[PDB]
């Protein structure tokens, strides 16, 4: 499995999109907390 | 509740950049300094909406930290030794917020004094931290003071000081330093958990983390710990080396050369924790609490690692 947002495919939990689209746990956690999806480098 | 506008220096240093980006995300306005607008994260912080850009030196600038702090409710200051001297630079910025009168939250990003607890030299590049830290203190701003660990995006396989992974011609990697093979040391990701364990301690806010020091580590691994880490997420072999002293392998500049000596000295020769306040001395609990999403060393070395290397030059991965 893969994260839709930063792709990563090493996390301790995974989550879903409030759709049902696999999120790692942090990006997940983010936007969870705070509303927005997680911000990336580049 | 309400985003605030929140005032950073060094915005292209690794702290503030993460916290920038973040910050910006959620909606609050970011007012940066920096030393140049040329460079690639600068020109990024350039493109992201609500971040203005102040640049200029920090060093008896004044006027600068002034219109930085206009209209600013939190503050996150992370100076760095070569912008000149930090404790001067560290007092200008913590008098201009307080002459603000707005901000609610000053986080400084302070670092111990090894001298001030035992024969140990005091770490030049981190040593000043702890006497603007006290300032603030004196001041009465309200404040909360971050202690980070050593970043994960520090290694690389280019010759530069300490933190080298090396990519010896076996087609292994081999990391020489100072520090005990077996002293767990506090790591951090910087631009994965900088800047969201930042925004957690604002929307606390310092009602709960005034006067507060904070370890910003979310895992301690000691050296070899680290190589396992690395060896059993790139399928590479990785040892750790324990050598009395850093190499130097590349026309660096004096600041930094005299910090690595007292590095050696101080874990490699006494064998001194990172973190000797007493506090710290488990530490990364109150950093996992205010951000559970952080990434590990085994993260961030299948993850990150061979990225950072690539863009940067390397095809070993590939
Ligand atoms: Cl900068
Ligand atoms: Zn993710």
């Amino acid at each position: 499995t893969t994260c839709t947002n930063c792709f990563t495919q090493t996390t301790p939990l995974w989550r879903r999109n409030p759709e049902g689209q696999p999120l790692c746990n942090a990006c997940g956690l983010f936007l969870k907390l705070h509303g927005v999806v997680r911000p990336l480098s580049l | 509740q309400q985003k605030k506008t929140i005032a950073v220096v060094n915005a292209t240093g690794r702290q503030a950049a993460s916290l920038i980006r973040v910050a910006a995300a959620v909606g609050h306005h970011v007012r940066a300094q920096v030393h140049s607008l040329k460079g690639l994260i600068a020109e990024e912080l350039q493109a992201i909406p609500n971040v203005t850009l102040f640049q200029g030196p920090l060093l008896n600038n004044v006027p600068l930290m002034d219109t930085l702090f206009e209209g600013a409710h939190l503050a996150f200051i992370n100076t760095t030794s070569q912008a000149g001297d930090e404790i001067a630079i560290g007092k200008d910025l913590a008098d201009a917020a307080k002459r603000a009168g707005t901000i609610q939250h000053y986080i400084y990003s302070s670092m111990p004094d090894h001298s001030l607890y035992g024969p140990w030299p005091a770490v030049p590049m981190w040593a000043p931290k702890f006497t603007v830290e006290n300032y603030v203190r004196q001041l009465g701003l309200p404040s909360t003071f971050v202690y980070a660990g050593i970043y994960n995006n520090n290694f690389t396989s280019l010759p530069y000081p300490l933190f080298q992974m090396e990519l010896m011609p076996d087609g292994t990697f081999e990391w020489h330093a100072p520090f005990d093979p077996d002293i767990p040391l506090p790591w951090l990701d910087a631009e994965h958990d900088v800047g969201p364990a930042l925004l957690q301690i604002f929307k606390d806010g310092p009602q709960k983390w005034n006067g507060h020091r904070i370890a910003l580590t979310f895992e301690t691994l000691s050296p070899v710990q680290v190589c396992a880490a690395f060896s059993r997420a790139l399928n590479r072999r990785v040892t750790y080396v324990q050598v009395p002293k850093v190499e130097i392998k590349v026309n660096i500049p004096v600041g930094y050369r005299e910090q690595l000596e007292a590095i050696e000295v101080v874990f490699g020769e006494h064998k001194a924790p990172y973190f000797p306040l007493p506090e710290f001395s488990r530490v990364t609990d109150e950093a996992r609490k205010l951000w559970s999403g952080w990434r590990d060393m085994e993260e961030y070395a299948r993850e990150v690692f061979p990225i950072e290397e690539e863009a940067n030059g390397l095809d070993w991965m590939l």
